[PDB]
DNA sequence: CATTTTGCAATTAGTACTCTTAGCTATGAG
RNA sequence: CUAAGAGUAC
DNA sequence: CTCATAAATTGCAAAATG
């Protein structure tokens, strides 16, 4: 790592990257599987190499990314594309000269463990728009009807 | 805009700003002090005196070798050179700033001076008068007289004409701004020292008891000459009650308070009608008159000045003068220590009566309640010493001390009659250790805290602390006279409140110029000159002032002022020189000397076309700006200069600032008079007869108050624990900071700008160099757990990425030469060969001694192997022999902390000896305990983590960042902080930057109009359901972005505990320090607290079991403790006292029988005995 | 007295 | 000091949100907001993450590297 | 012997005991030891 | 400490975090906000302390 | 006091020394403020 | 003053605090590092041989 | 017999944290 | 190690 | 060449007189 930004802030990034987790039943918790640290039934292991040979700053994304371990046929560990551009999340970035060389094993966890393995993003979740249920005591200085705004859910519950 | 003289809007004086801020910067008064200092006065201080010379006598005991000689010293030009640095081959090469920081150096330019030996010889006939001519032998010749440090980003500096590419190549962060001081490595900024001026006078009244019921002062000191300070007072004697009152004057160097009169009849002045109208102007005050008639009476006793002459010598504290001399003295008296400021020279009596004179009429002005006593406050009657002044006097008394090494030596070496050598006569040592000691030290001499380390925890701190003031010691009130030059909220909440000030955001500190042309100026248009000058036939007449010197008076001072005003407005005059005209006292005063603290403002003219007073910068001014700083980001420049150069801006100080009118805002107070019910209440203040115009009223705070979003929605003490809570922000101090080797850094992982920024914090660079992150904040009383300034973080947010933040710690250490060959070695002690190894783990080191980059690093782990070498062939302690020649002198990882080196640094010091920084960089993730705190002083810490299932969210998913107790607000009455919340949320949606300036026309009305128009409530409430359960909330919580820092006040660098641990040497109780694994304080009013309860027993366990139990033994003969114990061969006995039988034991705190042995060693005996010999 | 606890006196 | 990777409330990948948004403010000359839109941040904990980012890595891109290979 | 690198050059040298610490390449005096060659493990949390 | 109400006995409750966490009401005595405040631990180290710091 | 303080007493001609535990060790200040005395006191005694 | 009417104490711990409503009006949060750190002594009897033992 | 008058320094919220600097300078003589 | 100083928390 | 010394409280005894 000769680049500017710290170790573990590039490790920080690396475990906020989303991965394919279609067939994460397959796989194993690594705490509660024979090897002694990983292995290839409960881990994906990626190598991030990376070089500044370019005269302009080069953009380590996630795309450059690549799975080592032997996946067995399962559909995980490939990092999640959603862009037109096809690079994926900016990782770093390179001046000329600089590179940046890292391993990384992959364990199956859920958000409740840390956030960064949590796939819900935000959850919108609401019931009674018309406020039947008396659950709510609107806030207002006028009228409460008028200054709070009906939910987009309004339209499919009789007023 | 198409009309190139319209008026300007309150948008366009913001270019204006910009301007300024392209030109001046954020530290220009250091620069401008330090340039000024380098530039002349450092060439003042050399030819000032500094001329030693040496008249040794014939003393020629035959008429052979008649002759006199006279050595002298002079000293020439002083040539100041760019940094460079020795060495120990010494080799001498340039030196940069990121190479002195690094190598623990200094940046210092070595000084040099041309020295003139001249000799001189005369033919010593005795009664003939002594001719001295030269022998030809005039040699001259630079010496090196020691090293000027050099404050960064100076005339004198590598990085004055660097541009950002060179500042990116020499490892330079452009924001950074300079004006500070490396000083071994270290940089120090030296404080602004506030101090009353020099040559004003002040009349101040005094207690009922005192005999002196008023007192007029002046702390008269003269610039171009010694240097010294004089404090003439003139005292008013008696109370209003008394008939007697006679008014006298404490001159220097006299036991007694000399009338007045007998001074006056002294300097020359013997009449008393002409005494009278020396102090008096008018004939028919006749009041001033009748309190005046004592002094005259009993001056009556003297009616000649060789008289008035004698009794001053008689009462001269001298007391070595003879009686027909004591006059002389006397005239010495009265010319070189009475009142230096006026002059030093002689015949000059007239205008030192004058200024007495002058003294005396003020000192009745105030006794006569015609004038209220001056406020000791008012900030014009007071300066600022930047590190020009401060250096300059500091470098005064150093050179004094080498010169007078110099003439030591030069007179040991004649009188010896040995060679004589320049390069053994000056040593550079004396300047070179005298500036590094008063810049490394506060201690500015040989005052305190003058030089400070440079606060680079954030670049807000940095600024603040580059802009700082220090009050020696009401001043601690926040006084009107503050507005506009130092920021009205900043300032430290501790016994400090009100001493430290920050300057303002366009607040600069003149750096003084000299006087002469100004004076050259009003007697070419006019000026009466003070010696003929008789007030009886100009009665009318304004006293033209000159830095305090009364220098004559003037019978048309408004043509003059009006001259005056139009030189200084075409740049004839140097704009910082301040001039006041007060015309109810007719006075007028000029101001050039350093110190003074201004601001710039605009000039409102008539402007008869318009027929109304308007600005004198009209939107042509504002585009040209406008192109400039495009052309920044081909046409002719516009800078702020040119504004200053064509009468567009002027600087007004506080003196100035007393005879002016401003307006707060040109478009609502320049033109001549259904209205929104939600902005805030203006009044038009009904008049027209504004001279200057408020730049902008947000730049009256500072810097740090300069952050705070809607500062005006803000209780003050919110404004001012958020303008002192903000230099304990966590951002990026510097861009650089990953090639500076600080002590400590803090950085956030992702700083955001402010979604409610405001105007002024681009100036700042605060948008370049975030100090916190934007939030979502909910208020809620959600759980319990957020009462009492408590917060619930979100947990799931932390791991995230928010307020994440990085750490690096550097440990320094040398190897220092005990003596010539007992060099210490960096290496990797072994056990074998090895003493006082440390506890901690020395496998982490390799053969070099420095743990390299990436190996994790605990506490106590050894990170720096130093052993020194001792003397060998010792056997003792069981494992000691003569292999044992080295003793380490490691120095391991703090015991608390941890985390991955991040880099070691070998470099070689001044001396060449290797020295070595190890940084370790570690991260700080919140966690409960950890304090945050919005831009409104709503510090807290983290009460409790929720996972982001478990808080409460809205109809969209979003989950708070933060909830914060709703009972914060109607206390602490922080409305901005909601205000700014709902801006956050409106820049949020809308995509655009809420301008939290303090004084805009923005509204609640209209950001809630705003959030409206976006689909959610106008008021930022959100429907919310409980994480729980999913049932939706009865009550609705205010919800939305809110900026917050993240303080430097951790849980983990405060969290300390001690059963048992290392002792003090004295007192034998725990030592002192969470970094010493000290000992928690059991305070006297605890003692208390616990003999309140009444539980003894505990008391006496804190006492004596917890911290100190010792065992002594007395003799119930003598109760002192002098018995010799042999506790193995059980034999007690005290001698003197013949017993071995009578003796005791008792348990007392080992202070208690220290305090014994030193009441006994101070000849008291505390004699303790076990047994009642009286009754209760 | 002194000062303080001048002189006496003076 | 460079784009984070997710929106810290919500957890939305907005780390690739970044290149795209500079080529929309300068290319298509977009305002924020629509740019914001544009890329799918609806709501605004990831408009604030997006928005308010500043980019310190270019400035830290810019001195020589200390270890050139 | 263990590397290091100079401040400015960023040149790799390899420095003993009894080598002065200067740079081959251009004589600054600043040299900073050169990472670990042992694997380095970072929790990605 | 400016009253004996301000120093008083509590029952410890070991909790896997790093700071002291006392009940909302007791803080009134103490005058203790959670702005950053700190207090201070006493142990007895006998059981007459330990007693009569518990009974009185 | 008859016993324990007569005022012949005030005056001090053998001056106690308290131990390097009163004064521990450069040197402590009350070390250098003895051997400023012991100085003194020798010197008197030999112009004496 | 300073060593006597008041002087440092081994056996005392200090650090920032914090709410808990769940927490009883005589109960105080400790740290588990502080507990680590204070001690008290207890004299082994018979009846609390067992549980001291297995501390020990 | 009755006033009368005068000159000033020591001591004065608790704890608690971090960091920085410095330790008789220069000259004689064995 | 001691002393001095500066900044800071409640 | 290196060690040794240059706010507000208090708490009065004089010195002078008629
Ligand atoms: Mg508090
Ligand atoms: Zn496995
Ligand atoms: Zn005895
Ligand atoms: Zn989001
Ligand atoms: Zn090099």
């Amino acid at each position: 790592n000769t680049t500017v930004l710290a170790d573990e802030f590039i490790a920080h990034r690396l475990g906020l990257i989303p991965l394919q987790s279609m067939d994460i039943e397959q796989l194993e918790y690594s705490r509660d599987c024979f090897c002694e640290d990983h292995c290839d039934k409960c881990s994906v292991v990626l190598t991030l190499q990376a070089f500044g040979e370019s005269e302009s700053t080069t953009n380590v994304y996630s795309k450059d990314l690549v799975i080592v371990s032997n996946l067995m046929g399962r559909n995980i560990g490939h990092p999640i594309i959603q862009d037109k551009e096809g690079n994926g999340v900016l990782i770093c970035k390179l001046r000329k000269g600089q590179e940046l060389k890292l391993t990384c094993v992959a364990k199956k966890g859920i958000a409740k463990e840390h956030a960064k393995w949590g796939p819900a993003a935000a959850i919108e979740f609401e019931y009674d728009p018309w406020n039947k249920l008396k659950h709510t005591d609107y806030w207002y200085e006028q009228d409460s009807a008028k200054e709070w705004p009906q939910s987009k859910n309004c339209e499919y519950e009789d007023p | 805009f198409e009309d190139e003289s319209a008026p300007i809007t309150a948008e366009d004086s913001w270019a204006v700003i910009s301007a300024f801020f392209r030109e001046k910067g954020l530290v220009s008064q250091q620069l401008d002090s330090f340039n000024q200092f380098v530039d002349y006065t450092l060439q003042d201080i050399i030819c000032e005196d500094s001329t030693l010379i040496l008249e040794q006598l014939a003393q020629h005991t035959t008429e052979s070798d008649n002759i006199s000689r006279k050595y002298e010293i002079s000293f020439g030009k002083i040539y100041v050179t760019k940094p460079m640095v020795n060495e120990s081959d010494g080799v001498t090469h340039a030196l940069y700033p990121q190479e002195a920081r690094l190598r623990n150096l200094t940046y210092s330019s070595g000084l040099f001076v041309d020295v003139k030996k001249r000799t001189y010889e005369a033919i010593d006939v005795p009664g003939r008068e002594l001719k001295y001519e030269l022998i030809a032998e005039e040699s001259e010749g630079k010496v090196f007289i020691g090293r000027l440090p050099i404050m960064l980003r100076s005339k004198n500096c590598y990085l004055s004409e660097a541009t950002e590419s060179d500042l990116y190549k020499l490892k330079e962060c452009p924001f950074d701004m300079g004006g500070y001081f490396i000083i071994n490595g270290s940089e120090k900024v030296l404080i602004a020292q506030e101090r009353s001026a020099g040559n004003i006078v002040q009349v101040f009244k005094k207690a009922a008891p005192s005999p002196i019921s008023h007192v007029a002062e002046i702390r008269s000191a003269l610039e171009k000459g010694s240097r010294f300070i004089s404090t003439l007072q003139v005292k008013l004697y008696g109370r209003e009650g008394s008939s007697a009152r006679t008014i006298k004057a404490t001159l220097p160097y006299i036991k007694q308070d000399i009338p007045i009169v007998i001074i006056f009849r002294a300097l020359g002045i013997i009449p008393d009608g002409e005494i009278l109208e020396h102090i008096c102007y008018d004939v028919n005050d006749w009041q001033m008159l009748e309190m005046l008639k004592p002094c005259v009476e009993d001056g009556f006793v003297i009616q000649d000045r060789e008289t008035a002459l004698d009794f001053i010598g008689r009462r001269g504290t001298a007391l070595g003068i003879k009686k027909e001399k004591r006059i002389q003295y006397a005239k010495d008296i009265l010319q070189k220590e009475f009142l230096p400021h006026i002059t030093q020279l002689e015949g000059f009596e007239s205008r030192k009566a004058f200024f007495l004179g002058y003294m005396i009429n003020r000192l009745l002005l105030c006794a006569l309640d015609r004038k209220d006593q001056d406020d000791r406050d008012h900030f014009g009657k007071k300066r600022l010493d930047l590190a020009g002044p401060l250096l300059a006097q500091l470098f005064k008394t150093l050179f004094k001390k080498l010169t007078k090494d110099i003439f030591r030596y030069m007179q040991r070496t004649v009188e010896e009659a040995h060679d004589f050598n320049m390069k053994l006569a000056i040593n550079a040592k004396t300047i070179t250790s005298g500036l590094k000691y008063a810049l490394a030290t506060g201690n500015w001499g040989e005052r305190a805290g003058v030089s400070q380390v440079l606060n680079r925890y954030t670049y807000s701190s940095t600024l603040s602390h580059l802009r700082r003031t220090n009050t020696p010691i009401k001043p601690r009130q926040l006084h009107n006279t503050h507005w506009g030059l130092v920021c009205p909220a900043e300032t430290p909440e501790g016994q400090a409140c009100g001493l430290v000030k920050n300057l303002s955001l366009m607040s600069c500190i003149s750096v003084g110029t000299d006087p002469m042309p100004i004076i050259t100026f009003l007697s070419e248009w006019g000026m009466e000159p003070l010696e003929d000058y008789v007030p009886h036939q100009s009665p009318d007449a304004t006293r033209v002032f000159v830095n305090g010197v009364w220098h004559g008076v003037h019978r048309n001072p408004a043509r003059l002022m009006e001259t005056l005003r139009t030189l200084r407005r075409k740049g004839d005059i140097n704009p910082e020189v301040s001039m006041i005209r007060d015309i109810r006292e007719k006075e007028l005063k000029i101001f050039t000397d350093a110190g003074r603290v201004y601001r710039p403002l605009f000039i409102v003219e008539d402007d008869e076309s318009l027929g109304h007073k308007e600005l004198k910068v009209r939107k042509g001014h504002i585009a040209k700006l406008m192109a400039t700083e495009y052309q920044d980001i081909d046409v002719e420049e516009y800078t702020w200069s040119s504004l200053l150069n064509e009468g567009l801006v002027e600087y007004i100080d506080a003196e100035e600032e007393e005879s002016i009118l401003i307006a707060m805002q040109p478009e609502d107070l320049e033109p001549a008079e259904d209205v929104d019910p939600a902005k805030r209440i203006r009044v038009s203040h009904h008049a027209t007869t504004f001279t200057h115009c408020e730049i902008h009223p947000s730049m009256i705070l500072g810097v740090a108050a300069s952050i705070i979003p809607f500062p005006d929605h803000n209780q003050s003490p919110r404004n001012t624990y958020q303008s002192a809570m903000g230099k304990q922000a966590m951002g990026v101090f510097l861009t650089n900071y990953n090639v500076r080797m600080d002590t400590m850094a803090n950085i956030l992982y992702y700083p955001q700008k402010p979604l409610g920024t405001t105007r002024a914090m681009e100036y700042l660079k605060f948008r370049e160099l975030p100090a916190g992150q934007n939030a979502i904040v909910a208020i809620a009383c959600y759980s319990g757990y957020n009462q009492e300034d408590s917060m619930i973080m979100n947990q799931s947010s932390i791991d995230r990425g928010l307020f994440r933040s990085l750490f690096f710690r550097s440990y320094m250490d040398q190897e220092k030469k005990y003596g010539m060959s007992i060099t210490e070695t960096f290496e990797k002690p072994q056990r074998t060969n090895t003493l006082r190894m440390k506890h901690g783990t020395y496998d982490k080191l390799d053969d070099d001694g420095l743990i390299a980059p990436g190996v994790r690093v605990s506490g106590e782990d050894v990170i720096i192997g130093k052993t020194t070498p001792i003397s060998p062939d010792e056997e003792e302690l069981g494992q000691r022999t003569a292999y044992h020649s080295k003793r380490d002198a490691s120095t391991p990882l703090r015991s608390t902390e941890n985390g991955i080196v991040d880099q070691v640094l070998v470099t070689t010091n001044q001396d060449g000896l290797k020295f070595v920084k190890v940084r370790v960089r570690t991260t700080k993730i919140p966690q409960i305990g950890d304090k945050f705190a919005s831009r409104h002083g709503q510090k807290g810490t983290i009460g409790i983590t929720y996972r982001r299932e478990d808080m409460p969210f809205t109809a969209e998913g979003i989950v708070p960042d933060l909830i914060i107790n709703p009972h914060a607000i109607p206390s602490r009455m922080t409305v901005a902080h909601l205000i700014e919340c709902l801006l956050s949320k409106v820049a949020a949606l809308s995509g655009n930057e809420g301008d939290a300036s303090p004084f805009t026309d923005i509204t609640v009305e209209g950001i809630s109009k705003l959030l409206r128009e976006h689909g959610y409530q106008s008021r930022g409430f959100e429907v919310m359901y409980n994480g729980h359960t999913g049932k939706k909330l009865m009550a609705q919580i205010f919800f939305g972005p809110t900026y917050y820092q993240r303080l430097r006040h951790m849980v983990d660098d405060k969290i300390h505990a001690r059963a048992r641990g290392p002792m003090q040497v004295l007192t034998r109780q725990p030592v002192e320090g969470r970094s010493r694994d000290g000992g928690l304080r059991f305070g006297e009013m605890e003692r208390d607290c616990m003999i309140a309860h009444g539980a003894a027993s505990f008391l006496k366990e804190r006492l004596m079991e917890a911290s100190d139990a010792f065992r002594v033994h007395i003799c119930g003969i003598c109760g002192l403790m002098t018995v010799i114990a042999k506790l193995n061969h059980n034999q007690f006995e005290c001698k003197g006292c013949d017993n071995k039988i009578d003796i005791y034991q008792i348990h007392i705190p080992y202070a208690a029988k220290l305090l014994f042995q030193e009441l006994m060693a101070m000849n008291i005996t505390p004699r303790l005995y076990t047994d009642r010999s009286r009754d209760f | 007295t002194x000062p303080g606890v001048t002189x006496p006196g003076v | 000091m460079i784009v984070p990777v997710r929106c810290f409330s919500c957890g939305k990948v907005v780390g690739d949100k970044w290149e795209s948004y500079l080529n929309l403010l300068q290319e298509d000359e977009l305002d924020e907001g629509t740019a914001l839109s544009r890329l799918g941040l609806k709501r605004y904990c990831c408009r604030r993450m997006i928005l308010t980012h500043v980019d310190l890595i270019e400035k830290f891109l810019r001195y020589n590297p200390l270890e050139k290979r | 012997t263990l590397k290091y690198i100079c401040a400015e050059c960023s040149s790799k040298l390899s420095l003993s005991r009894t080598d002065a610490v200067r740079c081959k390449d251009c004589g600054h005096r600043i040299l900073l030891k050169a990472r670990t060659k042992r694997l380095v493990q970072f929790e990605a949390r | 400490s400016l009253h004996k109400m301000s120093m008083m006995a509590h029952r410890v409750k070991v909790i896997p975090y790093s700071t002291f966490r006392l009940n909302l009401s007791v803080t009134s005595p103490y005058n203790a906000d959670f702005d950053g405040d700190e207090m201070n631990l006493h142990v007895p180290q006998s059981e007459e302390t330990r007693a009569e710091l518990s009974q009185l | 006091n008859e016993v324990f303080s007569r005022p012949e007493w005030m005056i001090l001609t053998c001056l106690p020394v308290p131990p390097p535990p009163v004064r521990p060790s450069g040197e402590d200040d009350l070390t250098f403020k003895l051997a400023d005395i012991l100085k003194a006191n020798i010197s008197l005694e030999t112009l004496e | 003053r300073g060593n006597l009417m008041g002087k440092r104490v081994d056996f005392s711990a200090r650090t920032v605090i914090s709410g808990d409503p769940n927490l009883e009006l005589d109960q105080v949060g400790v740290p588990k590092s502080i507990a680590k750190t204070l001690t008290y002594p207890e004299v082994v009897t018979p009846y609390n041989i067992d549980r001291l033992t297995q501390l020990v």
